[PDB]
């Protein structure tokens, strides 16, 4: 990501230092009244929410480089009380106070457009996932999941495309039975203690709108696997 | 790079 | 809204003329290569897609004032093959190309913040919906669905809280049928006068919590007027 | 699904 490198430089030059985080660590949590702006430069994280009955629901996943904001930029109110936990063994991120982000972006229109376009990517992603869901039931959602997974970590091999990731990030009832159905139909197969793609066509078919979203939002990464 |  | 009216006057100050639309008219179609930034001011619209078989997939609904965009602002490339179909008998919108917008917001950053916060509302809204869904199934989905509509169209009447919106658009499935059946039975809603009524708002708040919190955070005034 |  060329835009993300320039954003990193522009943040560091204004005295914003990179911060390190380990697995299971939260970059910002539910009850934090201070609103932030996390520039996840590297690493994988998940946005979760704890319900009043103590149950924790995973809502979103994010991968660097990306921008995740905990409040509105002008009024500095909360946009939602959420937690941002780290799922990769290690992650790097810049934590900016919401007012500081307001200032910095008002001092530069290019990075303003950058964060704005990350928000737009989120919106179009949600729309695409919803389309695939409303069409192909709950299969379209998991199909889009596996599709974007293969696109981001796919590596060409004679057997088929493969995702190079530790078993942990891979793992992270009825849905499991649907996985069983797909594995029996052999959409993908497990070998050498790793997941291996077989026919990316099934996922593109049953997760179409997300394939479109990834083609027009990440065309470079989308091209190499097509 | 993006959402997951 | 006030900020929306100010942005309207700004657009009109930069030569952006408001255009009218009759129901079913396409403000922009999936094939138009031009990336727009539609600032719906009055009426209601739906963002749709169309799969291979030709079926129309209603993706989302928007009620002005709101902002919709067909291209990324940084790269000006399209965000998707979408269609913005109007559904009100007569709507009023402000259509602008992507670069005209970008420069307008480059000279006036307050409205840049306005649209930025609009998109933040949209993302956190999708998040709250998906949370209510994950934690309380289609029950919570439906509860949040009619919760937002009673918040934006709530009129405290002696018969409870009337839903001040055109019945025809209100009309606009076994599981949902059973769910709304128990809603009608349990009294939380009533079909008096053929207009959807709601008398137990706390029941909707309980099973659609994250949407209620989103409405409180993004729309604190309209949320407080019914609590 | 949802009127925003």
């Amino acid at each position: 990501n060329a835009q993300a490198e320039e954003f990193k430089k522009y943040l560091e030059t204004n005295g914003i230092k990179p911060k390190q985080f380990h697995k299971k660590e939260l970059i910002f949590n539910q009850w934090d009244p201070q609103e932030y702006c996390i520039f996840l430069y590297d690493g994988i994280t998940k946005l979760t929410s704890i319900s009043e009955n103590g149950t924790i629901m995973n809502l979103q996943y994010y991968k660097g480089a990306f921008v995740i904001m905990s409040g509105f930029i002008d009024t500095e109110t909360s946009v939602g009380y959420y937690n941002l936990e780290v799922i990769s063994e290690q992650a790097t991120a810049y934590v900016i106070k919401i007012n500081e982000l307001k200032e910095l972006l008002s001092k530069n229109l290019t990075h303003f457009f950058y964060v704005f376009q990350t928000l737009q990517k989120q919106v179009s992603y949600s729309l695409a996932k919803f389309n695939d869901f409303s069409i192909n039931g709950k299969l379209g959602s998991i199909c889009g999941q596996l599709l974007i997974l293969t696109y981001v970590y796919g590596k060409e091999t004679p057997d088929g495309i493969k995702i190079t990731l530790d078993n942990l990030t891979m793992q992270e009832s009825a849905v499991s039975r649907i996985i069983s159905k797909l594995k029996q139909e052999k959409v993908i197969v497990y070998k050498n203690s790793c997941f291996y793609v077989q026919n990316l066509d099934y996922l593109k078919r049953y997760a179409p709108k997300l394939d479109e979203w990834f083609y027009l939002a990440c065309p470079a990464t989308w091209g190499k696997l097509n | 790079r993006g959402l997951l």
